[PDB]
């Protein structure tokens, strides 16, 4: 999971 | 402020590519020539300009068999239908202009651009 | 000896999100308590193992409504439903306990994992 | 485009  | 899973888009791609191998709700057969080949109308249209155009047709989007044009290979439909459902493309110096034409015909511009890029490297 | 488009499965994605949005293709209708949800069944099999089972099963793949269990929070599916069509799950304090438990019912692992991490992170 |  990312900071998009 | 969303958070986002990066593999998300690859795995279900992937899931795609086994409800087509397994023919689970399959709802299209692409005639090209001699040759049948089974799919799902959505990732269709999502990958080809062609197909986008013909399924989003009041008529034509409940047709359950497309006829494509005799001049259609059918391994080079072959390889970019594979290439719909993967992100992979089987390019090859043997197979390459019939890739090339299928593509131009299903109006995919990211698979013309590099089967272009190919041509002229070799020339 | 493939190439792959990088890009690919992120596009197909956008594709499959913008037919969900005008409504094209869609043959199935999720009722959360006194909500409903338009969606395809491949996408939903390919996010969710409740709905990989439910679609898979010879009677349930052919119903054009589903019903899910009461219990279920209707933000909670819209969050995991968006999520589903984007890669982007909407986080937030006031519905993280709605999407964990939605996901876990609908059994999407990787948004249980994460939901399960920012609650142990604010204990 | 990438050799995967
Ligand atoms: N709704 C919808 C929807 C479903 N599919 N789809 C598009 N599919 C498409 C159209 C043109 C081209 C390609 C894909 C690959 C390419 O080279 N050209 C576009 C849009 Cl703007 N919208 C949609
Ligand atoms: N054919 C087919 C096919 C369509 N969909 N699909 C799967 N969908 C799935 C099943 C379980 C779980 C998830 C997705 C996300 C998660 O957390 N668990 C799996 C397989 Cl093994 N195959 C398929
Ligand atoms: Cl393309
Ligand atoms: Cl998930």
């Amino acid at each position: 999971w990312v900071i998009p | 402020s969303c958070i986002q899973f990066t593999r998300h888009a690859s795995d279900v791609l992937l899931n795609l590519n086994r409800l087509r191998s397994r023919d689970i709700l399959t709802d299209v057969v692409i005639v090209v020539s001699r040759e049948q080949f089974r799919a799902h109308k959505t990732v269709l249209m999502a990958c080809s300009g062609l197909f986008y155009s013909i399924f989003t047709d009041q008529l034509k989007c409940n047709l359950s068999v497309i006829n494509l044009d005799p001049e259609i290979n059918p391994e080079g439909f072959c390889i970019l239908l594979d290439f719909m459902y993967t992100s992979r493309l089987n390019l090859r110096e043997g197979n390459i202009m019939a890739v090339m034409a299928t593509a131009m015909y299903l109006q995919m511009e990211h698979v013309v651009d590099t089967c272009r890029k190919f041509i002229k490297a070799s020339e």
